[PDB]
């Protein structure tokens, strides 16, 4: 899997 | 004074990281990160089939709510959520925000309604780029912040266990040596820091800025970067499956390493191993591409090797070996  | 110690636990292959988190009596599962602002969980407001597999706060037990607040977020991988605020208590290994903005979901994107390891996102970056309107709100370190020992928190994330988050105070016992502090940029109200250099296996090259992000699991830095990483790895291919670069699980990778405020902070091939790509034979790089967004982002792969502390006088990083 993610990229917050 | 308050401190307190919070601990994390990575999902599978440390995809990402969840911590409980105590909201108005009920215990959720949240990933604690540094590169968002904003405190939303899944409630009690969504359809009832998205509050399945879920731990989900109930606003009416016990927030207050904020009428006529708004919130709407996008993250940096294409999902996305948006809802209604209310004030609750909030307990994070024993340290607890009074009054705290708990922005409660009302609509969630595909990537969080299947995703059940999580029951919303604790955010850690400056308060700055908190998305509530019509007036932002502060996050839960910013809340406690004035309350604390110490005005700071530091994380270990580790490889497939139990790892921390210290409130208030440095555990000196989590790293090897002293730590090395560098200044923070926090216009873009992130925990960003300046890279002098950088080496890739047999190449090194100029510096450049990046974010310290929990909330990512990859270190994502620029094509080219990516492209000498890979250059130096036999077989490797990017597959759209698998979300990159591919190769061998038995490859022998090359260590990465950053030269920050003189202290050279090493990324092992062996942590640039992330795990089985999930299709064949290969596994999936820790180092990707930032799809050309002008930053690199130090996620999860990155910090797994150090302790990291996160000062909001200065502000300033510190950084060390892992113990
Ligand atoms: C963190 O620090 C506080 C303040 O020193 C302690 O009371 C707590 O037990 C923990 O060590």
């Amino acid at each position: 899997x993610v990229v917050x | 004074a308050a401190s307190g110690v919070a601990t994390n636990t990575p999902t599978a292959n440390d995809e990402e990281y969840i911590t409980p988190v105590t909201i108005g009596g009920t215990t959720l599962n949240l990933n604690f990160d540094t590169g968002s602002a904003d405190l939303w969980v899944f409630s009690t407001e969504l359809p009832a089939s998205q509050q399945s597999g879920h731990s989900v706060y109930n606003p009416s037990a016990t927030g207050k709510e904020l009428s006529g607040y708004t919130w709407s977020i996008s993250y940096g991988d294409g999902s996305s959520a948006s809802g209604n605020v209310f004030t609750d208590s909030v307990t994070v290994g024993g340290v607890t925000a009074h009054g705290q903005a708990v922005q409660a979901a009302q609509q969630i994107s595909a990537q969080f309604q299947q995703d059940t390891n999580n029951d919303g996102l604790l955010g850690l970056a400056f308060s700055s780029i908190n998305t509530v309107q019509p007036q932002s709100q502060t996050t839960f370190f910013d809340t406690v912040k004035s309350s604390l020992a110490q005005p700071l928190f530091a994380v270990a994330l580790k490889h497939q266990q139990p790892g921390v988050y210290d409130f208030g105070f440095i555990d000196s016992s989590k790293y090897t040596g002293s730590l090395t502090y560098t200044g923070v940029d926090n216009s873009q109200g992130f925990w960003s820091f300046n890279v002098d250099s950088y080496t890739a296996g047999s190449q090194s090259g100029d510096g450049f800025s990046g974010i310290a992000d929990t909330g990512t699991t990859l270190l994502l830095l620029d094509d080219s970067v990516v492209s000498q990483y890979y250059s130096q790895v036999s077989g490797a291919q990017q597959d759209s499956n698998a979300g990159g670069y591919v190769f061998d699980c038995s490859t022998n990778l090359p260590d990465f390493s950053v030269s920050i405020s003189g202290y050279t902070a090493t990324v092992p091939g062996s942590l640039i191993n992330y795990g089985p790509s999930g299709d064949g034979s290969t596994c999936l790089g820790g180092i990707q591409s930032n799809s050309g967004i002008g930053f690199s982002i130090f996620g999860d792969i990155f910090l797994k090797s150090q302790y990291v502390v996160f000062d909001s006088d200065g502000p300033q990083l510190g950084f060390a070996p892992q113990a």
